[PDB]
């Protein structure tokens, strides 16, 4: 059963065992049962933090239902693995990554007073070869000013490290100049979509290069993965694969009566059907009741 | 009979917002002493208070409440 | 028993879900109750 | 009203996902014709009684909009379930909220409290606070406002329910929002953040907000 903060995250996502138990809910509140009243406590500390563990029940089966373009030519199949995580994320209740992590630095230095802690309190999130090559324009504009700078925007010594700042952003490859006439808007829409349609051929370019930059990692991964194992011969190979069923069958029965090892044994027992059935109509495959 | 103090707070504080201030203070001490205040900025602190009363400290910022609550989520989960 | 369904067999298997709901049916009882209970 | 009279006479045509996206961008645009109604409703509600699943979520809350703005009823076991269904979709479209939409309802709720009278930072929080009270299907609503038995409700639509030309209406779906809400005991004042936030300070704010709930409800 759902605890009416899990079956509305799961009304607009899309995989199959939420959908079963939306469908099993919306069932019961047809047939004469009243839904519960939705509570409006758990103050910006825990809401937050039910956020963050209910999206990741709705991104945990939808990352595993997308299937990763590995060893494929061509850019549409990574924009088609991006594209996949832009709607899984979407029903998961994020917005757009330009706007979830543009987020998660005005979270981090709301109280950043100096450019220097904006640099370093942001630094998980920055690239690293990025964020040092910021602290070079950062040393180099403290010579002329011989102070800290300040996060202010109205302070000279700001805008002559945005000055050298906007001059390593188009060095980098990323247009700086679309991406902050987008965010400011324009004054006619005509003008407005004429840098609408500049920042998006960056943002295209921006979220296929890093999601072909993680699948060039799993296609590189498992091919360190497969030649490790090549090299070993096949009966060390049985034994090592036999070992690690085992022991993960066995942590999984060990801790009884919990609600993942119970899903997990029928998991077993059900890609056991799938091999029970592929077994029984090899060239057609296993048997859906339709 | 008082006691000195220092409150530190990230806003200056409103005429009801100091009343509702002395009042959670008045049981730090131990007496009916008057704490007389002091009064600061800090915006470092994400509202709240700080009050130092010169040999003991009580951090009643919220600052300090959101990392103890990651320190307290960190640890949890650490075990589940 | 044989030709299951296309619901039941459109989820994948041995993803987490449940390792997350199971953390979150322990931390969020477990941290409502923290807040409610906090002096410095 | 030639949209209408092809509705009346094809509505076997349509899908139930169809005919309820037919019903309910009627009963937005104001059309009274009950005799397409019920020629709407007679493919979605036979539907719904031998699977109430098929049909997702956000379509049963598109049919209570369309069954109470129309007012053509609906099955007694589907037009209650319809109702609980538009409990849902709008706590679902709450808890996954855009961040614009809750820093722009925290800033409507600040200013709308300052609007009923309060000078100082620590009478605003407990206000906004006591706003949020439940609905009577089930659902949040974030400020709600009794005073004795006359209700009155705050809606904020942000951008993304704005139209996204230059005299920036708000959209159909918000209208849809508030005569729903109307139909439970609420006066629903909507305010529109292309003039909400054009405002340069917050007591402005509060004369936007003040001047919205007395144009719709002069109770309060």
């Amino acid at each position: 059963a759902v605890s009416k903060k899990e079956v509305l995250y799961f009304l607009s996502s899309k995989d199959a065992e939420s959908s079963t138990a939306v469908k099993s809910y919306l069932k019961s509140l047809y047939a004469g049962a009243q839904v519960e009243a939705t509570e409006t406590d758990a103050s910006e500390l825990i809401a937050q933090l039910e956020k963050k563990y209910l999206s990741a029940q709705v991104v945990e089966p939808g990352v595993h239902n997308i299937a990763l373009p590995l060893g494929e030519s061509g850019s549409a199949p990574v924009k088609r693995y991006a594209a996949e995580l832009f709607n899984l994320g979407a029903q998961a209740g994020f917005e757009c990554p330009f706007i979830e992590v543009s987020k998660k630095f005005g979270q981090e230095t709301a109280t950043s007073e100096t450019v220097k802690d904006v640099l370093n309190k942001t630094k998980s999130y920055v690239s690293a070869d990025y964020n040092a090559a910021l602290n070079e324009v950062l040393s180099s504009v403290e010579a002329e000013i011989n102070g800290p700078v300040l996060f202010d925007g109205k302070t000279e010594g700001f805008k002559k490290f945005a000055a050298k700042a906007k001059a390593v952003a188009v060095s980098r490859g990323l247009p700086a100049d679309t991406i902050l006439a987008y965010c400011a808007g324009s004054a006619n829409e005509d003008a407005a979509d004429k840098v609408s349609k500049e920042f998006f051929t960056w943002f295209e370019s921006a979220y296929t290069a890093d999601a072909a930059a993680e699948v060039k990692a799993i296609e590189a991964e498992a091919a360190s993965i497969l030649d490790r194992h090549l090299a070993k011969p096949v009966a060390q190979i049985r034994k090592e694969q036999a070992s690690a069923y085992a022991s993960l069958l066995k942590r999984a029965e060990t801790a009884k009566g919990a609600k993942w090892a119970e899903k997990y044994l029928e998991d077993v027992k059900a890609v056991q059907w799938f091999d029970a059935s592929v077994a029984e109509a090899p060239a057609s495959g296993p048997k859906v009741a339709a | 009979k008082e006691v000195y103090c220092t409150v530190i707070t990230a806003e200056p504080l409103d005429k009801l917002e100091r009343v509702e201030l002395t009042k959670k203070a008045e049981k730090f001490v131990d007496a009916g002493f008057k704490l007389v205040m002091q009064e600061k900025i800090d915006k470092k602190l994400l509202g709240g208070f700080v009050i130092e009363f010169s040999d003991r400290r009580v951090d009643m910022s919220t600052a300090k409440k959101v990392e103890e609550f990651n320190n307290f989520v960190n640890k949890l989960v650490l075990s589940i | 028993a044989d030709a299951k369904a296309l619901d039941e067999l459109r989820k994948p298997k041995f993803s987490s879900k449940y390792l997350i709901q199971h953390v979150s049916q322990k931390l969020i009882p477990a941290v409502k109750e923290w807040e409610k209970s906090y002096q410095p | 009203k030639a949209i209408v009279d092809a509705l009346k006479a094809s509505a076997g045509d349509l899908a139930p996902a169809q005919a309820v996206e037919a019903a309910y961008g009627l009963a937005l645009s104001g059309a009274t014709d009950a005799e397409a109604f019920k020629a709407l409703f007679g493919v979605v509600a036979p539907a719904i009684e031998k699977a109430p699943d098929a049909l997702e979520v956000s379509s049963l809350a598109q049919l209570h909009v369309a069954s109470t703005i129309s007012g053509a009823k609906l099955p007694a076991a589907v037009g209650s379930f319809v109702a609980k269904a538009f409990g849902l979709a709008a706590d679902a479209a709450r808890l996954k909220r855009s961040s614009a939409e809750s820093a722009l309802v925290a800033d409507v709720a600040a200013a709308t409290a300052v609007a009923f009278g309060a000078q100082y930072r620590p009478e605003v929080a407990s206000a906004v606070a006591s706003y949020v009270k439940t609905a009577p299907d089930g659902s949040v609503l974030d400020i709600a406002i009794t005073k004795g038995d006359a209700k009155v409700l705050v809606q904020a639509v942000p951008s993304s329910l704005l139209t996204s030309t230059t005299p920036a209406k708000p959209l159909g779906h918000v209208a849809a929002y508030s005569k729903v809400r109307e139909a439970q005991g609420y006066a629903v004042a909507v305010v529109p953040a292309n003039e909400f936030e054009a405002l340069p300070d917050q007591k402005a704010k509060a004369q936007y907000v003040l001047a919205a709930i007395k144009k719709v409800a002069p109770s309060f």
